[PDB]
């Protein structure tokens, strides 16, 4: 499992976007959820950006 | 330069992109792993559609694998192309932990023009500033384990095979050596930047060096 050393300030586009997934504390020591794509690419937000959270809420 | 000096001079009043990222990973390998000097890099573009807008999203992303550790490097535009011309790893084939230096560079408007991110008061530097999103991430291949001007970019690294990570990355006007300021002047750190800039400039005494670089026009 990877873990995330940083973060994107802006927020991801919507129509781009696919799946979901959220981190193994006792391997990464922050909690984040990573994003992959259309592309194929998983880009990671640091949550809090509530941005995340919603977008994982129409994930869900 | 030869060239790029006439250009930047017969091309004054205006901006084109040239990112450029350095970084050092620090490796360990997986007790299964055999050394090995194999290195396999590579770019691909893209041009997928905003279906709400008109404005296509293009995307360069180089990759490069060598020790047992895979990167990828995505760079994503709303509405304009900076295309990876090239790549290059420094690496070492032991199982020795080690570094691992990552080169990637844009092309050079001189070499085959980008866009002048300029034109319709800044529109292009309207939409980096704004929408470009980089992605950089870090994995093992296939070996298996015992069980503002701030660039806005995501770092996700699998920790088994990653022990560090240092990075310098930019994202700036191609001929801001021949201009006083320039509007864009996007620069990125993550730890000892300016370290591995330096660094990554000769590692070529204590590694392989392989790289691959695009065809000019
Ligand atoms: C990443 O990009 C940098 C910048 O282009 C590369 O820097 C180049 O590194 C090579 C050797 O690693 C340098 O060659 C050396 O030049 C010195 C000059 O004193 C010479 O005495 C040595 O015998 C050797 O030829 C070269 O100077 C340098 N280029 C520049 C413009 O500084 C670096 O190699 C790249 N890293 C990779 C692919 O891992
Ligand atoms: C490093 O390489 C591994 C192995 O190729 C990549 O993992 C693959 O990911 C795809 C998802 O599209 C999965 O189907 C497989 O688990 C992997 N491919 C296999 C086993 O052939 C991973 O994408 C690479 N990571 C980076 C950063 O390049």
């Amino acid at each position: 499992t990877t873990c995330c050393y940083r973060f994107i300030n802006k927020k991801i586009p919507k129509q781009r976007l696919e799946s979901y997934r959220r981190t193994t504390s006792s391997h990464c020591p922050r909690e984040a959820v990573i994003f992959k794509t259309k592309l194929d690419k998983e880009i990671c937000a640091d949550p809090t950006q509530k941005w995340v959270q919603d977008f994982m809420k129409h994930l869900d | 330069s030869e060239e790029k000096a006439n250009f930047c001079s017969t091309h004054n009043d205006e901006v084109y992109a040239r990112f450029r990222l350095q970084m050092r990973v620090g490796v360990r390998h997986s007790p299964l792993y055999t050394p090995s000097n194999m290195c396999m890099l590579d770019i691909e573009d893209s041009v997928e559609d905003i279906e709400e807008s008109t404005e296509k999203e293009y995307a360069s992303t180089a990759t490069g694998e060598a020790a047992g550790v895979n990167v990828s490097v995505a760079l994503v535009g709303e509405g304009v192309s900076i295309p990876f011309s090239y790549i290059g790893l420094g690496f070492n084939p032991s199982l020795e932990d080690s570094y691992l230096y990552v080169n990637v560079s844009s092309r050079a408007p001189w070499v085959k023009q980008t866009s002048d991110l300029s034109a319709n008061g800044g529109w292009g530097i309207k939409q980096v500033l704004e929408k470009e999103l980089l992605a950089i991430q870090i994995g093992c291949d296939n070996q298996k384990f015992p069980e503002p001007a701030d660039i806005d970019f995501s770092l996700l690294v699998d920790p088994r095979c990653v022990t560090s990570v240092d990075l310098h990355v930019e994202l700036r006007d191609a001929c801001i050596d021949y201009k006083q300021e320039s509007p864009l002047s996007l620069k990125g750190k993550y730890g000892d930047g300016e370290l591995v800039k330096k660094e990554i400039k000769d590692v070529g005494k204590n590694h392989n060096m392989c790289s691959l670089n695009l065809n000019p026009g």
